[PDB]
DNA sequence: GGGGGGGGGGGGGGGGGGGGGTTTGGGGGGGGGG
DNA sequence: CCCCCCCCCCACCCCCCCCCCCCCCCCCCCCCC
């Protein structure tokens, strides 16, 4: 039971586990494994075979990448491709966990091999812990056109197993005693004041914004009018105000409580990378929450492109694509809840939103509901809110 | 010479089985010990082996490169005959050597020290991660499926040419299954600066060290090697060579200071003690020097039951007047605290201050390296007229000093570095 | 470099005359010559280069098979497994079994005709004793398949 | 006295072996805010 | 009007090729008819 740094030379060909945290999934590529032939004239069916210092986990001599195009007899050959066979076949570079790294190092990080049905397993960023069984490959610059012999080998994990490490319900299930209770429950009255108070049940005060946010989740009906003209039935929220106060707590509490949400700290974009040589069109928080809910903390600090674009999910629900050719509108109908900050000082609770924070009040009033929050210095909420801190 | 290598190998044999003082068989101890706690090394001082049979050091220090693995080799046999009970396996045992010769500084180090034992010092600027080197390879030929051997000491061999009994031009393959390998690191070592000349540039070696040297220091750590100068001939004049050393040793609780920071502990009149022994020589600022001790200490670092970690680190702000000793004061924490960096604001750049990219020139490939957040991790940076800062510098900051992490993306790397500053 | 052979459930001779029976015999009779026969006198008439096959009409030919009591060695499932080598199995077929045009075309100013003109006299003073061509170079449509509905 | 056959030189073909094939910092220009 | 910002620009297999060797052809010389 290994992390990428305590993985050591000593562990090579035998079997692991690491700890760690996933970076660099390449693209999956199909990898040929066994290719096949009709023979033109022969009538039989040849093969062959390939091996490569990853497919196998044991050393054979490598078989390289041809097709063969003639029999033993020299009659001619036509590949089959559905009856010839490809693996999938993918590399992620498994980073340690930073909390392990001890003072004044880097990360140490090994790139494991997946093939087949373990492609795709995990995604960037995801923690994982992989079993598999550590290789060195390649020739180690021991070949003869390496004057520089100081390198070292490559080496890998061949991977067998890939387990997310999610824990330390997305559409919910429902028992007779959940739909007893639910519609028991909607009959009484405070129901809009006990579910709302039960978000974010650490929060002194806030009851109008926890009924907004409630009232956010629950949002309200599209309106498609004739000729299918739209008009938006989402709602959107802004909670400007002081750092410190429940803000970011809230959108921790939404965030949890909602469901096809998604964390922010937007529109879309046509986009590029370094080993891409071709752009793509890229979704924001917005599009991945269509239908959904977008949660934005530090609202203030999103730059021009994004804020001059964001009139168009606010208004139209959508956006519009405008370069490469790629000329084009996409559904982004979400109801979005917001957080910002003051630009300078303490929030001036005198000044506007427009005034405090540099975002335009032609924005800013897009939102259906805008909240000024701010860190009362009551000595109650105070008394409170220490003793919980002391006792974290 | 085969008769004359095992004669070589004989003597340092004796030599460990021979060497005694005050009736104690220093290396016969000392290898039997490393062997129980599971480190195949052995650490040799040289005035000993000189003091036992000056031949031998004088073999030695003429040709390293051949001796060492010769003495090396000893080692294995001995800690044999000393651990197993043969007529009822260990590797390579790695020889590691302590001396006391006069240091030559990194700067006159040139062409008459090439393959000599040498000792120097320096400050570690970089470690590079960890590689493996092979100590033995097991060979096949691709076509008849002749298997050999390469047995290696790394101290300069390469794949034979052609079969060793057509059969190709070049033919052999490495099994990887029965090959072994060892742990190989890298470092980079800046000559002192008190050592460095007027108006010069610091100057700096990249140098290896591999099996129980490796992880041995960290960046910034003041050390003294030693090593054979020796050189390679890099991808990158004419007839030119790059130099290098190929480390030998290395110098950077003890069982009584326990006891001495216990007394220490004791003393009532500690706090007093600790905040006049802050910058001695500077007058007054006392509230200011009892909070410098307070950072220096750090309060306690936690986690809860959700994962969650919460902040041990404290920063302190000195704003203030001219001559005020503040630059002093930061000067003089650069000192005391075990880890510590000092940068000046305007010095900064963003880059600098979190992480940057490089490219390796051994390997020719990309890696990222740390800046003055990283390299102050478990310790204090001292960040001196940090009003002159550029705003995005002052941006860079947020993350390593309240998160206490730096996120990367950069050269296709995503990464993200710890800065418990 | 020798290869070695393994044998497999298909024979390429027995689904070209199943191809070959198919394009010669099929057509749309539920909406009551042949599809594929008049669609290749419209391609010899140069009228038409895109030869559309739909799966559908190759399914409603193995049903009609199938209820007259043979077995169609299902061709839509040899199609959609090894696509590649069955154009060039529908194309032979093609080539085996296209008619004549009946629209006048001006035949000798395609340069294609005149060459292959000229190769073939060439090869009657040759054959006095005293292919033709690749067949890709004549063939001027351009064949693709068409997936199967929903069912 | 001319034509065939023997012997030697010169040229061409064929095979075998070998080598090659993006981040960070700095200055200056250009534009926007106090 | 002046200064600061921010933007730009720049640093292992397969083919071609060459070298080596062997055979075949063509010319010259000598003998035979
Ligand atoms: N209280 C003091 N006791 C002794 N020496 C002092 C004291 N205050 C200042 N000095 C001296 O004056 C100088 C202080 O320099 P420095 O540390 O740069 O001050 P500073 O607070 O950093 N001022 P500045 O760099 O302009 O922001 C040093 O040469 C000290 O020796
Ligand atoms: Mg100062
Ligand atoms: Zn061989």
């Amino acid at each position: 039971a290994l992390s990428p740094r305590t993985l050591t030379a000593q562990h090579l060909n035998k079997l692991v586990s690491v700890e760690g945290i996933v970076t660099k999934t390449s693209l999956v590529r199909p990898k040929l494994i066994r290719s096949v032939h009709y023979a033109a004239k022969t009538g039989r069916f040849h093969y062959r075979d390939y091996t490569d210092a990853t497919t196998t986990l044991t050393t054979r001599i490598p078989t390289p990448a041809i097709y063969p195009t003639e029999d033993t007899e020299g009659n001619k050959l036509t590949t089959e491709y559905g009856y010839s066979t490809f693996i999938d076949h993918q590399r992620i570079t498994v980073q340690e966990m930073p909390e392990m790294a001890p003072a004044g190092q880097l990360p140490r990080s090994i790139d494991v091999i997946l093939d087949d049905d373990l492609v795709d397993k995990t995604k960037p960023g995801d923690r994982v812990n992989v079993v598999g069984v550590f290789k060195s490959l390649g020739a180690g610059g021991m070949n003869q056109s390496n004057s520089n012999t100081l390198i070292g080998f490559k080496t890998l994990i061949l991977g067998n197993t890939v387990y997310p490490l999610h824990a330390r319900a997305a559409r919910q299930m429902l028992t007779d005693f959940d739909i007893r209770n639910i519609n028991k429950l909607s009959k009484k009255k405070d129901i809009f004041d006990i579910l709302s108070q039960s978000l974010a049940p650490s929060i002194y005060g806030h009851d109008h914004i926890k009924k907004a946010i409630l009232l956010m989740l629950m949002g309200g009906v599209e309106k498609n009018l004739e000729n299918g003209s739209h008009l938006r039935g989402d709602i959107n929220i802004l909670m400007v105000g002081d750092p410190s106060t429940a803000k970011s707590q809230l959108l921790r509490f939404v965030l949890n409580t909602a469901s096809l949400a998604i964390a922010t700290t937007l529109t879309a974009a046509v986009t590029t990378d370094r080993e891409t040589g071709e752009r793509r069109l890229e979704a924001g928080a917005m599009v991945l929450a269509d239908r959904g809910v977008v949660c934005i903390d530090e609202f203030d600090k999103m730059t021009d492109v994004d804020r001059v674009a964001i009139h168009e999910v606010m208004e139209q629900q959508t956006v519009t694509i405008a370069k490469a050719g790629i000329h084009t509108t996409l559904n982004a109908r979400c109801s979005v809840i917001a957080a910002a900050n003051p630009v300078f000082g303490q929030y001036d609770v005198n000044r506007d939103p427009h005034q405090n924070i540099a975002l335009p009040d032609s924005l800013l009033s897009r939102f259906d509901l805008l909240f000024v929050v701010t860190d009362d210095i009551n000595e109650i909420r105070d008394r409170s809110i220490s003793e919980h801190v002391l006792r974290t | 010479n085969d008769d004359d290598n095992t004669e070589i190998i004989k003597s340092f044999k004796n030599f460990i089985l021979e060497f005694r003082l005050d009736s104690q068989f220093i290396y016969r101890d000392q290898l039997r010990n490393n062997i129980l706690v599971k480190n195949y090394s052995l650490t040799v001082n040289m005035e000993h082996l000189i003091g036992y049979n000056e031949d031998i050091y004088k073999k030695l220090s003429d040709e390293p490169s051949d001796i060492i693995p010769l003495f090396e080799t000893a080692i294995t046999q001995v800690a044999k005959r000393i651990s197993i009970l043969s007529r009822a396996s260990l590797p390579t045992f790695q020889l590691i050597l302590n001396s006391n010769a006069n240091q030559i500084p990194l700067r006159d180090l040139d062409s008459e020290h090439v393959s000599k034992i040498v000792r120097l010092s320096g400050i570690i600027i970089s470690t590079s991660v960890l590689s493996s080197r092979a100590t033995y390879l097991s060979i096949m030929c691709r076509n008849c499926r002749h298997t050999t051997s390469i047995t290696i000491n790394n101290f300069n061999v390469s794949l034979p040419r052609s079969c060793l009994s057509n059969c190709g031009p070049d033919p052999y393959i490495i099994i990887h299954e029965s090959s072994k390998f060892i742990d190989q690191q890298f470092l980079k070592l800046q000559e002192i600066p008190e050592l460095v000349p007027v108006g010069e540039m610091p100057r700096n070696l990249t140098m290896t060290c591999d099996r129980y040297l490796t992880n041995k220091v960290i960046p910034g750590t003041r050390v003294t090697i030693v090593g054979i100068y020796s050189i390679y001939n890099s991808k990158n004049g004419v007839a030119i060579r790059t130099p290098y050393i190929k480390i030998l040793g290395i110098q950077s609780f003890t069982e009584e200071e326990e006891e001495e920071f216990l007394q220490l502990s004791r003393n009532p009149k500690l706090y007093e003690i600790l905040t006049n022994s802050i910058a001695p020589s500077i007058f007054g600022n006392e509230d200011i020097k009892k909070a410098i001790v307070c950072l220096l200490m750090g309060g306690s670092k936690k986690i809860l039951p959700d994962g969650m970690r919460l902040r041990g680190d404290i920063n302190v702000l000195l704003l203030g007047d001219p001559g005020t000793a503040k630059s002093q004061l930061l000067k003089f924490v650069e000192k005391v605290s075990p880890i510590a960096v000092y940068t000046s604001g305007k010095g900064s750049s963003a880059a600098g201050l979190t992480a940057s990219v490089q490219r390796d020139p051994m390997t020719r490939e990309f890696y990222l390296e740390g800046g003055a957040m990283v390299l102050a991790d478990g310790g204090v940076v001292c960040i001196d007229e940090f009003d002159k800062m550029r705003d995005e510098d002052r941006v860079a900051i947020h993350e390593a000093m309240e998160q206490q992490t730096i996120s990367i993306a950069k050269a296709g790397i995503t990464t993200v570095l710890n800065s418990r500053t | 470099a020798a290869l070695p052979s393994i044998q497999l459930p298909v024979d390429y001779n027995n689904l070209f005359n199943e191809i070959t029976d198919f394009l010669v015999t099929f057509k749309q009779d539920t909406l009551s010559g042949p599809k594929y026969m008049a669609m290749l006198q419209k391609v010899a008439n140069r009228e038409l280069n895109s030869v559309i096959i739909d799966l559908d009409d190759i399914l409603q030919y193995q049903n009609e098979k199938f209820l007259q009591g043979t077995q169609a060695d299902d061709l839509v499932s040899a199609i959609q497994q090894n696509a590649n080598h069955f154009t060039e199995l529908f194309c032979r077929a093609i080539d085996n079994n296209m008619p004549l045009p009946t629209k006048e075309i001006d035949y000798k100013d395609d340069v294609l005709d005149v060459i292959l003109n000229q190769r073939r006299l060439r090869n009657e003073r040759m054959l006095s004793d005293r292919e033709l061509f690749p067949p890709n170079l004549t063939r001027r449509y351009f064949l693709y398949f068409k997936p199967l509905s929903q069912n």
